[PDB]
């Protein structure tokens, strides 16, 4: 009866792996956050637009470092905000950005790379 | 050469991107994000004044009344011009910045890997940032500029780590003093022995250094300092003043820090946010007493690039006050202007929106401080 | 009674006493023949 | 002493040979006609008339 105020879920390493694991048909593309950093505030109201942009033809995910801190060091995380986008081709390497890219710079990731 | 005197920023130039992660206990709402301004006013230790990328600090330094220029690699695409125009927006030279065009700015291609049962990232491809050559290098920015400062984010790219010794070659050949302002990223922050090993040689080519409390801690013993935090008398107080239950601003003796000095280092900086100021030099060391007032203004309050803001004004009266270097009073009252810029620069939401000019970090230096500091 | 009942072991502050007060570190603090030596006599 | 620093405000609490640990007091002045609320060495809390 409600709508749901956020779109973007936050999901533990474990519930992250399987879902890279398994098969995917849109773009996958995750957040890695801390409540604490001042960026991701900014960062965090970019993705939900996002979300609202790619109904289902994206899937927009969120990492909390302050949970998953070993498995975000293993990723390569460097810093705050950093975000990945994986192809739903399997052959196809992954993207890692950093810093607040803007919201076109996201797109045309997704729609050209992705 | 014009006056004030140039200093050149090394390293990548990105928006925000807080390189300092830690873990922190007190999280809040996952989702609701009006509710982490309360982690900025009662933020984690290692984040009270964060740091940022080498290109906070050109900018913050301009602002400040002084000249920088960047020397860096950015990407040909439409983001890559972005960075650029706000550097020249913001008055820094950018001749120093070089363009890659068939590179994608800020954009690493990673390999996902499933090593035992964990997920895991390989690069495949550095991005621009992190991929200048020493042959990119402008010689005249590194013969013009009297302070090379740098950040050790570039020791995590095997590109940088080689370009970065090529330029500290040119810029002591040229006379320039070298700052090297540690920021560790996340990967540093696993182990001591790995980092202290990893930043060795680049520690040791540094004339300035500035590192935060949390990372002097980290280099020397992480558990010997909480334990002296949390010790409390079992009878009763040594002295009356530790009978008030006050906030620890323990100062460490040269003898501490001996681990960390080498010969060619002038000014070492430990900065507990903008509360206290460390300086340690080869004649004298002491503390200089800041301070914060982020509650002030609850809503606009934002930690980012306020220790990029410091460690810029800290090179605004270095580069036009050498005798800092000498004189321990002298040092003590270019400090307190550096401390102004970090309580200002916590005012705004988002660092280079925040970085305060001279003149307002000037009258907020005389209106804190009584006038006998100043 | 115990028997009436009806966890398995197979599976700082000094007191001031006269009403109680804590006396600790927060409210005290300090301003700073052979040779005969202290010991029992028998 | 003119060498030594001022003291506290408090009880001598300890006496020992070369030092002296202090029970802190805060004193309070009353002039004739005032009234003290309590009997001696009443427990008063923070705020307590």
């Amino acid at each position: 009866f409600v709508r749901e105020d956020y779109l973007v879920r936050k999901l533990s390493a474990q519930e992250l792996q399987d879902l890279v694991k398994g098969e995917r048909k849109v773009p996958l593309i995750v957040d890695f956050y801390a409540t604490w950093c001042g960026p991701c505030i900014l960062m965090a109201q970019e993705l939900e637009m996002l979300a609202v942009e790619y109904e289902s033809n994206a899937m927009i995910v969120k990492v909390d470092t302050d949970d998953e801190y070993e498995f975000a060091r293993d990723m390569q995380v460097r810093g705050l905000p950093t975000l990945f986008f994986i192809s739903p081709d399997p052959s196809k390497d992954a993207i890692r950005t950093e810093g607040l890219i803007p919201l076109q710079m996201m797109r045309d990731i997704i729609d050209n790379d992705m | 050469y014009d006056d004030p005197p140039l200093v050149c920023c090394f390293g990548a130039v990105q928006k925000e991107f807080v390189p300092v992660v830690r873990v922190h206990d007190n999280p809040m709402h996952p989702d609701i994000y009006s509710q982490w301004k309360m982690l900025q006013w009662d933020p984690p230790e290692f984040g009270r004044a964060p740091g940022g990328p080498p290109s906070n600090v050109a900018i913050s330094h301009v602002r400040l009344g002084g000249r920088a220029a960047f020397m860096g690699k950015v990407g040909g695409d439409d983001y890559g011009e972005e960075l650029v125009l706000m550097m020249n927006k913001e008055r820094v030279q950018t001749r120093g910045v070089k363009f890659d065009e068939g590179a994608s700015t800020a954009c690493t291609r990673v390999k996902i890997k499933f090593e035992d049962g964990k997920m895991k990232a390989e690069t495949v491809k550095e991005p621009p940032e992190d991929s200048l050559l020493a042959s990119e290098l402008n010689l005249a920015v590194l013969k013009e500029a009297r302070i090379f400062h740098f950040n050790s984010e570039v020791l995590t790219s095997p590109t940088m780590e080689s370009t970065l010794f090529k330029a500290i070659q040119w810029s002591k050949k040229f006379g320039g003093l070298i700052f090297f302002d540690l920021n560790l990223p996340l990967p540093l922050w696993r182990s001591r022995n790995e980092t202290r090993k990893l930043i060795k040689k680049s520690w040791d080519e540094a004339n300035i250094i500035e590192v935060s409390q949390q990372e002097l801690e980290f280099l020397l013993d992480e558990e010997y300092y909480e334990r002296r935090r949390n010790y409390t008398p079992q009878y009763f107080a040594e002295d009356f003043e530790q009978t008030k239950n006050r906030r620890d601003y323990y100062h460490y003796t040269p003898e501490e820090i001996k681990p960390l000095w080498h010969d060619d280092l002038k000014l070492l900086v430990v900065t507990d946010g903008t509360l206290r100021l460390h300086y340690y030099t080869p004649k004298f060391d002491g503390v200089v007493v800041g301070t914060e007032d982020v509650l002030i203004t609850p809503f606009t309050c934002d930690r980012t690039g306020s220790g990029d803001a410091v460690v810029a004004g800290i090179m605004r009266k270095l580069t036009t006050c050498p005798e800092m270097f000498e004189d321990q009073d002298v040092l003590e009252r270019q400090l307190r202007f550096a401390v102004a810029a970090g309580i200002i620069s916590q005012w705004t939401i988002g660092a280079v929106r925040g970085f305060p000019t001279e003149s307002a970090t000037q009258n907020l230096k005389e209106q804190v401080y009584v006038p006998s500091m100043w | 009674r115990k028997r009436n009942n009806p966890m398995n072991p197979f599976y700082h502050g000094t007191i001031r006493m006269f009403s109680l007060l804590i006396l600790s570190s927060s409210n005290c603090f300090r301003i700073g023949t052979i040779k005969n030596s202290s010991g029992p006599l028998g | 002493a003119k060498k030594e620093p001022y003291l506290k405000s408090g009880q001598v609490l300890i006496v020992q040979r070369d030092s002296v640990v202090i029970r802190s007091a805060k004193p309070y002045l009353a002039t004739p006609g005032a009234k003290v609320h309590g009997h001696y060495r009443e427990i008063l809390y923070e705020g307590d008339t």
